[PDB]
Parts: structure tokens; sequence; C-alpha cells
């Protein structure tokens, strides 16, 4: 600076190149990712674990950057993660895309906001034409073939050695309960890991799966009412020790009296208020576990805090710490409460049937919990995806089949229009070019050929390629009818958010 | 340890100069967004000049000066900001070349007194009346919104700034200092902005759809609390025996039951009937168990609303803010024509609109509760600002940097004094002008000597305060187009930059200070 | 190898030609001050001629040899006006600077200045007018053009001595002297001082008492070598490098001595007579003892030291050609002045020739003992002669002093091209040049350089009159009713030099090491 005031970090050189560069490694953990590939990502953060993602929420998080430009995306990747699940890497590679391609703009002698101008244009149009790319759609949502499709996508993008088994499993386990028209809910469907056996192994089970063991009789009755408590028990009445063992023997004659005395009354108040499965999260005594076999109360030995956390978004509930006899206000939906074991574990299994508010449950069976990890990412966005909220998704090809067709489009309209606004759209058409670049890097072949094959074919509106030999050497593979779809929706979102994200990180210069 | 004489003028010159490329990247809507993460690390979006040097950390004296005079010209206009700086760095550059040659800095700063009369009366001549319609508001409200946001989401804002104004004749205020109640809706998308003509109030009830249509609405604003709950207090802390504390729960909790009691005998003695409803709005707490029974009566009760709220209310509902309830007449508690409840997003708004005896328009945002949606709330503030002035000045110019070229044409021609002690100052002052409609054409990528000759031509053939078309970055009337500007924005960088470059020109000394 | 491109590399050329021009502000008028000049060679050169500081040594650049080269053409052609060359160069420069450096094209100011320039040279031939050629009104010139070059009292001195030098022609009119140069230097009394003799003086005379001082009738025969040596034209060979060889060299003399001096007695008698008339002979080399005596007596005056540069000039003034040999030669061929005289001052003698048949020679007389103050007076000189010269052959002169700089600016009026704006770049900047010549005598004068200008910008606003900066007390003034006018010559020449100079300065983006 001139100036020992007006603090930037960006601007001048900074602005055109340093922001850019950096977008640009962000985005280099998503020209790995998307579609067919056998990238895996290790990141860790100190969780006691490898956590193994190839989905860009959790990449993004973990990664700070001190810059706003490259900052700002990571915001408009969750905004496309909320309102739809895969293709959340798609919007990071095509703002990161784009933003390479502005820079060679700016060095030609191209000002920034005019730039800035073309790909609003590049974007309303690419939008207008886009389901008008629709190709197939589902109509009914009771059928698991045509929603496998679907999910099938999502999964892609993580391993393609895992597409053909979840696909189906999702659709088999519902997340056709909603009729997903107007409403529809994702806090009522987890994905469950439980440990032990193959990933093959995977099942369905409806409603709450909760990994702890039961402990006491069993309830089947519809008058259970959860009750949710974090501690109920840690012993009524805490010692002191004044003989560093007791304080002191005839003391400990009386804490072990009231203990069972005050615990009856808290298992008895349970009992009466219609609360008939009483989650425990505390610990079981003799006493207590005395008390619950009498009044006939499904127990939950223990729980963590994992486990606490879907009770409290699904059942309405509250997780108080007791000690001192309580009464129902946590409520519930659940009616039925049965007990079903999944991996060789009891399992406590809630269940009601309904279409709205109705729980469903995609549990897992995996042989670490860090291969159950990966899984999950491919299994959460298969959820997200489902949420359209109609029942014709308007299916367009998924896979990165759509790119090509967009880019065609794009070079073509803007040579139409004069001034300086037409190199940003024909970059606009480019940027879409990043998704076949990251296929083939993947498949071990270089950008020019697949580009170019894909091209050659003319309109198609199917062709996107694969990690195979097929995807290699004459570069053409069947993406519509290898039932790889994606929904309008996801793609609509991807773009949208995208294109916004690269006009306002391209504007800094502070 | 000092910089004197050369020294001195030296340091001030050099900072606006880097100053002066910052705050181009923000003027008229060819400007670009600009965020800071060099303020404080955290993500704020803001594209207002005098917002972005204090969220900054200013350290420099020169520019920490130039600050400090934006504030006084942010309250009033709220636009011209972008270009205080501009002007003042160019006003600079042309003294410095002279300087340099061999000139003292006192005659600069003659030709600089006789400068800003004559530009001043230039105003004065050269300003058109305009109506006070809606249409000749949109037109001021529409560019300035055009400043601070897109043109897309700033084209939303231009209808809800409008109306309030519109409003605000009604009351017979000449300017604005009410119906500037931004409230902000929970959304997931940005592209509304909705008008309420009441209030809006951040939490409703805690029980959902009580009577959630109120078509006869008599608003008590409250703000004593109707729960508390179980917990033993004595004078709101514990005491040394249990039993002491217990005497004051039973009292205070009596003491709720019978406030609660008194809403159930003013329903009868102000409604009567069910065919009008009774709205409550509590600023605190209220029991689950009191909202059935309310909620049958078809009463709507609120909890959990903020003391903003409530002051809003009480001016353009008509209403009362009392510390008790008890049995009030109808004459005392404020009327409004509807209530309407409207769920959207994650947190939903009891809306109570259409009040009797307003003075108080909200107006509405709706967005995803980023840093866009406070971009939104600044580009609003300085609109209001801007369409206030339309109000307090009768005359309208068309901007886009027409009203400066003609400004800059006027002086260069003769001497305004007649003297040559003067008219060093004088050159100085007309170059200094120039820069705001130059660098419209720059951003876009337009050769800014071009324009400059093509401009000032048409003035001269004509009489037109021909303008800039922002986009082409090439001259169109500025007029048709609606790149309008207030008679407030002009005079106010004019009297901004004189001020503030006198006193940095005469420095002779800078010496430091504990 | 190392290669500077665009914008940048044309900073390191406008830089470098900026700051010589800032040196060289100190000098222009008479309230400018003598720059010292030592190059490498010892001697104090004290000059502020422009010219010749430039020659000598100056700082490098690249553009240390472009101001030379502008300086070169305009000396040769004109013979005045390098050091104001120098100062309008460079500042056009700076205002073509602020405009690059907003973003713009080196190329597009360029451009502007060949159409502002053309309009300027259509300027001087509405502004000039036809003034006489007679001595006193080219007084009123002589003493301005002398002003640019050299200090105030200096100038004074030779005002009326240079005049009456370039008067003295045949109604030959030509921008240059060419043979009017004789430079003939003193060391004297008189400090400084500058004597008029008219027609072509000769270095140095022999003197003898029967020898005719005051003639009214030379016959000038003019000869080379030698009475030394006979049948010569360019010197014979000695010996004396052993000591038999001494004696030899001596007494073959006699021989040689012995054949000369007859010629010379019988070219006398046929055209004097006897001694009615009186006969000239010019020995370009020693004269021998022997035929001093001899020749004197007779009535003919030998004249000892003679230059090759007398010997061209002395044949147009006498009508006289030259011989190389002390020979015979036809009455016919032999020239004529009707005056000789011999002045004897200091340790020198100075044979004037007076009655010329043909004045394009003319002698300034340079007097100054010391070293110091011969190199300003004999520089002022030649650059006043040439100047002078200029006026004399110009039918029209223009008004001086930055009388014409300022209304020519005013009238280029801003706004006036339209075209695209390339035009108006340029326009803009040869303005703003061309009112460095009020502000240069400004800076050297009391008053700020600014102040003196605006002041002359108004009154130039009333019409009759062409108002700049005095050069003797740096006010406003109408130039004209004061008579400070300056030869048209200058004010032509100038304008095409400038402009071409500073043009290739910006054509230059690409410099290489």
């Amino acid at each position: 600076m001139l100036k020992e005031g007006a603090k930037h970090f960006s601007g001048l050189e900074e602005a055109v190149y340093r922001n850019i560069q950096a977008c640009k490694e962000l985005a280099q953990t998503t020209r790995t990712a998307y579609g067919p590939n056998g990238m895996n990502k290790m990141v860790i953060n100190h969780l006691e674990k490898l956590f193994v993602t190839n989905d860009a929420a959790t990449i993004l998080r973990e990664l700070e950057v001190q810059h706003p430009a490259a900052k700002m995306i990571v915001m408009a990747s969750h905004m496309q993660e909320q309102e739809v699940g895969d293709g959340t890497n798609f919007v990071l590679v095509f703002a990161g895309a784009l933003l390479e391609l502005a820079e060679e703009l700016l060095r030609i002698g191209l000002s920034v906001s005019e730039v800035i101008e073309g790909y609003e244009i590049a974007c309303r149009k690419a939008h207008e034409i886009l389901p008008n790319l629709v190709c197939c759609s589902a109509k009914n949502l009771r059928d698991i073939d045509e929603v496998s499709s679907l999910l099938r996508t999502s999964i892609m993008s993580k391993q393609y050695g895992n597409e053909v088994f979840l696909a189906k499993l999702i659709a088999q386990a519902c997340v056709s309960i909603f009729p997903d028209s107007g409403h529809f809910n994702v806090d009522n469907i987890r994905v469950c890991k439980i440990l032990g056996s193959g990933i093959s192994s995977s099942s369905v089970l409806h409603g709450m799966v909760f990994k702890k063991e039961t402990e006491g009789d069993v309830t089947s009755v519809k008058d259970a009412k959860i009750a949710v408590y974090s501690c109920p028990f840690d012993g009524m009445i805490t010692e002191t020790k004044g003989t560093v063992l007791i304080k002191t023997a005839e003391e400990l004659m009386n804490f072990s009296k009231g203990e069972e005395n005050l615990m009856d009354a808290q298992v008895k108040a349970i009992a009466d208020t219609g609360a008939n499965v009483v989650v425990t999260g505390g610990k079981v005594a003799d006493m207590a576990l005395h008390y619950a076999n009498k009044y006939n109360i499904m127990l939950v030995r223990l729980n963590s805090k994992w486990d606490l956390r879907r009770l409290c978004k699904t059942v309405g509930a509250t997780a108080l710490p007791r000690l001192t006899p309580p009464v129902l206000e946590e409520m519930g939906h659940c009616d039925s409460v049965y007990l079903s074991e999944v991996g060789d574990t009891q399992v406590v299994v809630f269940k009601h049937e309904k279409e709205d508010g109705a729980i469903s449950t995609i549990v897992l069976r995996g042989s670490t919990d860090n291969l159950m990890d990966d899984i999950e990412r491919a299994v959460d966005d298969g959820v997200n995806t489902f949420k359209v909220l109609t029942r014709d998704k308007r299916l367009v090809p998924g896979g990165g089949a759509t790119e090509i067709e967009l880019a065609k489009q794009i070079t073509s309209y803007g040579e139409t229009c004069p001034g300086l606004e037409q190199y940003a759209i024909k970059k606009f058409a480019e940027a879409f070019e990043a998704i076949p670049r990251a296929l083939a890097e993947n498949s071990g072949v270089k950008a020019n050929e697949v580009i170019s094959k894909l091209y050659a074919v003319h309109q198609e509106g199917n062709k996107n390629v694969g990690l195979d030999i097929e995807a290699e050497v004459p570069a053409v593979k069947d993406m519509l009818e290898a039932g790889i779809l994606d929904t309008y929706l996801g793609k609509y979102w991807a773009i949208k958010l995208a294109t916004n994200a690269a006009v306002t990180v391209l504007r800094v210069d502070q | 340890e000092v910089a004197r004489a050369q020294a001195a003028l030296a340091v001030n010159i050099s900072a606006a100069r880097g100053l002066q490329d910052v705050l181009r990247t923000n003027l008229g809507p060819k400007g670009t967004m600009k965020m800071l993460v060099s303020g404080a690390g955290d993500i704020k979006l803001t594209k207002d000049g005098n917002v972005l040097l204090h969220e900054m950390q200013i350290q420099h004296p020169t520019a920490s000066l130039i600050a400090k005079v934006a504030t006084a010209q942010d309250d009033i206009t709220g636009d011209g900001t972008t270009s205080n700086v501009l002007i003042i760095g160019e006003l600079l550059k042309q003294a410095d070349l002279y300087i340099s040659e061999g000139l003292h800095p006192r005659i600069i700063t003659e030709g600089f007194e006789a400068a800003k009369e004559k530009a001043l009366q230039f105003l004065e001549e050269v300003k058109v009346s305009r109506e006070m319609d809606r249409e000749t508001l949109i037109d001021v409200a529409r560019t300035s919104l055009r400043t601070k946001v897109h043109a897309e989401l700033a084209d939303v804002l231009t209808e809800a700034v409008v109306d309030s104004i519109l409003a605000i004749k009604k009351q017979d205020e000449p300017i604005d200092l009410f119906m500037i109640e931004i409230m902000e809706m929970k959304h997931k998308s940005e592209t509304d902005t909705s008008l309420i003509r009441g209030l809006v109030l951040d939490h409703g009830a805690r029980h959902p759809d009580m009577k959630k249509r109120v078509e006869d609405a008599y608003i008590l604003t409250c703000n004593v609390s109707l729960e508390y709950e179980k917990t033993e207090v004595n004078s709101g802390f514990f005491y040394k025996s249990a039993e002491e504390r217990e005497k004051l729960v039973k009292a205070e909790r009596k003491f709720i039951e019978d406030r609660v009691k008194k809403i159930i005998e003013l329903k009868r003695k102000v409604c009567g009937d069910s065919d009008k409803g009774f709205v409550v709005i509590n600023q605190k707490g209220i029991d689950p168990f009191s909202l059935d029974a309310l909620s049958k009566e078809g009463i709507v009760a609120l909890r959990r609303a903020k003391r903003r709220n409530m002051e809003r209310l009480t001016l353009a509902c008509g209403g009362v803010a009392l510390n008790s309830f008890d049995d009030l007449s109808p004459d005392c508690l404020g009327h409004a024509g509807l209530v309407y409840e409207y769920t959207l997003g994650e947190e939903k708004f009891t809306f109570i609109e259409k009040c009797n005896n307003p003075r108080s328009v909200t107006l509405l945002i709706k967005g995803p509760n980023k840093h866009t949606l406070t971009q939104i709330k600044d580009a609003v503030r300085d609109g209001l600002r801007a369409v206030k002035n339309a109000i307090d000045d009768g005359c309208v110019v068309p901007g886009a940097g027409a009203v400066e070229v003609a400004m800059a044409e006027a002086l260069i021609k003769h001497k305004p004094s007649v003297k040559g002690r003067a008219q060093l100052g004088v050159q100085a002052f007309a170059d200094a002008l120039l820069i705001i409609p130059k660098v419209l054409a720059q951003n876009s990528g337009f050769d800014l000597q071009e324009t400059l000759v093509k401009i000032q031509a048409e003035h001269s053939e004509s009489g037109q305060l021909v303008g800039v078309d922002l986009n082409t970055g090439e001259p169109m009337v500025a007029a048709e187009v609606g790149v309008w500007d207030n008679y407030c924005v002009k005079k106010q960088l004019l009297h901004s930059c004189t001020v503030i470059a006198t006193n940095i020109l005469l420095v002779d000394e800078i010496m430091r200070a504990g």
C-alpha cells in the first residue's frame, strides 16, 4: 500500500490472479468427483476415526480459507445441499471452472463488468432449454425401478462399485411414505449405522432404529408413547466418602434404602402417566430394572449423543436431566413399539403407519464404521434428491450427459449476440465441459478425445462416459438407457447457485 | 520527528490516490460489489462508500478524515458517498502538478473559494422541476437502489420503497424518520421483497392456529409476563431458607392468574361476540395452558415479541403500552383492520396490517439469512434516504455524470471572479469533477476521452443534460432512462469535497501526538 | 538481452527526456544563467547556449542523443533557438503522460500532435507582419535574439556590432553567414569588448622603418610559400641534424632568397610606377630578414602570418585570385583594396583591408584577457550573426518573447475536435507545451510561474495586443510596443523540430539492451 489504513487482502493483481487460483484448489476435489469415480479423499480432524467422503459439504466445511472469494462459494454449495441432494460437487467445480476461464478474459483487455453481465444471460438461456432436455420421468413413486434410477446417480458419484445394491434398497425401504407434493420430511429418515456384517447385508426396517440393547421385558402395546431422558439415573443420592471408601456403614444402609424407594416412585410415575417405553441414556441399576419389570416398560440400557438427537427431532421430545420424578411431555407419534434384531444385535424398533410425519430408516450393516461413513453420503444424498415435491420429477440425463448438450447450444447462441458479452457466454459453455474433463481424468485419457467425440455425434442427450474400457477409446456411453438419470431440480439449483456465486466473487477487490 | 512542508503535502496526496481506486469500483451500478474479511475476519457484503470505511481498519490520517466527513453525507442522502472520494483525489492531483512546477498552496485555496460559489449557483440554474407523483418517485427510487445492489434485485426493492413515501404524505411529514422499519423473513430465495402496511412480529403464538385471521383486531400491547414458571425466588435470588422463597412463589403465580383472567373479561367488554377478535401481544411468555382457553374464546395471544415491535405498534395502531391488563375500553386500545399469519421458512411471522392511524410501514425483505439478506438491508436503507430528498427538494436532475460535465464546462471558459489568483484554483476545480462520468465509461470498457468530447459538445448544441448510458459506457440522455440524481446528492459532494480538501491542502506540519 | 515492453518501457524514455530539459530549464532569456561545462578535457566553458552544452558533454540516455539531433538540425538552418527547443518538447511529454497513465494509448496522443501542429504553422502566417530591413529595426531583433542565447550585459555590447556585419551584404539574403565569420581573439586590457572592423583583417603583420604605414591604392598579390625556398607551394625539408647540416641550410637559403625578390620588384614597377602607388604581399610563413630589408625600402608592404582562412576571404574581398608562389602575376588579376592600414594594439598587429570591392567578409575582434570571458563573448557572436541574418532574409517577423505562444494556445480552443477524441488529446497537450515559454521567464523572475501566466491569458483576451512575459523584468506587456520581436525562422523551424522528436519518443515502446 500507500496507506496505513484501508485494509484489503484482495484487489489489484490479487483479485484478478490470487482469488481465482484459490477457487481452483478447492474445486480440485471435485475434478475427481461427480459421477463415475474411484477417488477417495481421507480427511482427519481428530474424530477418533478416519473420515472418507466424496461429498463436497464435509470437504468444504473442514477446509478454511482466509479470502472472501473462495469462502463465499462454500455457502452456495450448502444452499444447494438443503434444497437438493447430489450435485453438490457440480456446484463448486462450475463456479471454479468459470472463474479460471474468466481470468483469461481479463488478460486480453476485456472489462470485469460486461463479463459479469454475460453469465446472467447464459444462465438464463441454459435454464430455458433445460426442461426441453427431459427424456424420461417417473409417474409412480410406489414402483421400485422408477425411483431407483434416480437414486443411482447419487450413489454413483460416491463409488462406482456400490450403485446397484443401494439404489434398489432405499426405494424398497421407502422414501415414498410421504406424497412428496407439498410436504416431505428428511429428519424423520436417518441413515443408521449398525456395525457388523457385510454391506450387501444392509437391510430394510421401517421406523426408528437405535442400536442399544434392550433390557427387561419388551412391550408391543399401542399406548406406548416415548419419554426421553438424557440421565434419569446416576444414583438418586450421590455419595460423599469419609473413610475414603464410604461415609460410612450405617449411612450406606440409608443411601441404598432411599435410592430404591425414590427410584420406585420415579418409575411408577412413568408407568402411570402412559409412558410404556422409556429411553434411558443414563445407567440401568438393578433397582431401576426391578421396578420396570413390574410396570411392563421396555428399557433401553444406554444412549449416546447421536441417539438422543434423532429422538428430540422426530418425537417432539426433550431430554431432561432427572433424579426427581417427572411425567410425560416429550409425547410421541409412535403407537407400536416392537423388538427386532438387526445385525444380530437387539435393536429397538418404533413404528406407526401414516403418510405425513411417518418414519423410515435406511439401515446399514458394515465391517467398519469408516466404510459405513462413505456409504452414508451416497444414501443421504439419495433421500435429498427424492425431494422435488412432485411425482413427475422430470428426469434429465444424469451423469454429466446433459453437459455437452448445454455447451453446444450456448456456444452457437453466443455468436448471435454482439459486444463483449458473448465471450462470457462462450466461456459459460466451456465451464460445463469441466464435468466431461473430470470423468476423462479418472477414466484414464485426455480431455481432447472425449469432448470432440461427444460433439461429433451431435445432439444425442444420452452421451456421458464411465470408468471403463468403453469409457476410454471410442469415449461413447449411454447414460439415458443405463438408467442413469438425475432430477431436473437438482441440475437447476446446481447451475443457478453456481452462476450467482461466480458473479459475486468476481466483483470483489476488498 | 516531523514531516514538514513538501513532505506534509506528499503524505495526503499519496493516500487519496490509492483509495480512489477502491471506491470507483462501487460507483454507480457499473461499480462492483465488495466484501470484508479484512475488517474482522467475518463475511460482510456491502456496497456503500461510508460503510466500507467504518468496517475496515483505518489508521491513515487522510483516509480517516475522508471517512469522518463521509458520515454526514451518508445520513442525509446515502448516495454520493461512493463519489466523495473520487472528486477529492483528482482535486488534489491537479493542485500537485502546479506546486511541483512552483506554486503556493494558498493561491490554490483562494481559487477554490471562487470555484465553490459559482458551482453552487450552477445547480440552481440547471435544476429541472419534477412532479411528486408516483412515476417521478419511482425514478429516484430505482436509480439509488441500483447503486447499492444489482439491476435485478434492485427493481424488486423499487416497488416497496415508493408506496411507503406516498403513505407518509398522509401523515403530512415532509421528512422520513418513520416507515423505516426493516424486518427480515426466512426464505429460500431473495428475489421477493414484500410490502406490509402495518407491522410484522418476529414470533407469533407457540400454539398454532388460535384464530390466525382477525377481522376486527383490538391490540393490547403489554409487556408484563404471564409466565414465570415454577422457579423458587424471593427477590430474584436464592434466600437462606426454602420456605421464605416459596411464599413469594404463590403470590407471584397468583398475580399472573388474575392478569390472565383480565383477558377473559376484556374480550366481553370490548368484543361481546366472537364476530370480533381480540389481539394480545406480549413481549414476554404465556403458558401453554392459557393459550387453549384464550383460543376457544377467539383470541390470538402472541408470546416473545420484541421491545421494537411494541414502540412501533403504539405509533401506528394508535395502541397503548401498559404494565397492567385490567378492563379497558376500545377507546384506549388501537385497532387494526386486518391480521393475517403467514408461515414461510422455519419461523412464522404474524402480520398486523391495514392499521388505522399508521405512521409505520414495514418493508419485509425475504432472503436466505446469508450476507445477501444483509446486502439488500443496506441497499434498501439508503434508497429510503434517497427518496426522502426528492420530497425535501422540488427539483431532481438527470444524472450519470450529466450534471458534472455541465458544471465543469461553465468554469473552464471565464474567470468567475475575474482575477488570476482565483484562476489557478479554478482549473483544478473543473477537472476534478470529470472523474464521475468518464470512469463509468472506464468500468464498462469505453475510452474516457471519446465520451468527454461528445458528451460536452451535445450539451453545447442542445441544453440537455446528456448523461451516460451505463452499460455501453457511451452517451445517452439520462432523463429518459431514469438515471437521475437529487438536488441533495449533487450539493453534498460539492460541500464535502471543498471543506475536506482545504484542511489537508493547508498542512505545513504533521507532528505525532499522544 | 533484457527488453522492456508496453507503457512501462515508454516511461523509461519520457522520464529521462523530461529530466534533461529540467536541467537546462535554468537557461533562456537574459534572466537565465550561464551553466558551467567541463568535458573530459579541462578548461572552463561557461556557456548558456544549448547547442554547445548538448555537443561538448551531456547526460547519457537514449534521449540525450535525440535532444542533440534536433539541436543539430536547428542550429545548421537557423542558428538560434536551440535553448528554446528543449523546453517545449519536455512540457509536451508531461501532458501526454497524464492521459497514458489514466489508461490510454501513446499513439492516439501522437496523432493529435500532428493535427495540432498543422493549425499552428498556419497560425504563424497570420500573426507575422512585415517589418523593415533598415538598420534600427534590425537592432530591436538583434537585441532580442542575443538575449535568448546569453546574459543581459553581454547582449547589450554586441547589438550594434552584429547589425553592422550582416548589413554590409550586397543584397545577398541567406539565413546564415558563411564568409562573414572571422574570429580574431585577443588577450587585452578590456575584459570584455567586441570591436567592429569592416573588411577582412589579417592575423599579424610585418613592419619596418621604411615600410608604408598608410597605403591608399593597394594592389594585392596573394602568395603563400615562401621567401625561404624558391619553387614551392608547400615547404621543403631541413638540414641541421648534424653540426655540418646547419651551415648548409643557411648557405643555400641565400640562393633561394636571391631568385624570389626579383620577381616582385619588377612587378611593382608595371603596376604602381616607381613608388607612386602601393603594393601588398601576403606571406603566410616566415619572412627572412634579407628580404624584409629589400621589400620594405622599395615601397612594398610585407605582411607576416596569414592563414589559409584569410586566403579564401581575401580573394572575394579584393577581387584578386590566389597564387602560391612569389612570382610575377598580371595587373588584371591583382585585387584592389583602396585602403590598407595597420593598427598595432597589445602584442598583435591587425592589418585591415578596407574599401572592399565585394563585402561578404567582416571581422569582429574579440577582447578578453581571461579564458572565462573569451569563451562567453566569442560564442555569443556566432549565434548572433546568424540570428540577425535570418531576420534580414525573412520578409516577415513574428512578435516575440512568448507573444505568439499564448495566442495560438487560446485559438486552438478545447472541444473544437469531435472526431473520436484522438485529436482532442493532442490538441490539448500542445496548448500547455507552448505556454512553457512564459513559464520559464516567470520562474527566472519574481512571482510564481503560473501567477504571471494567467495575467498573460487575460491581457490576450483584449484584442489588438500580443502579450507575453518580458525578458528584462518578467512582467506582462505588449511585446510589439517595446520592440521585442523574434525572426520568423526561429518560430517556423521550432514547430517542425519539436513535434517530430517528441512524436518518436511515444512511438518507442520497445527498448532493447
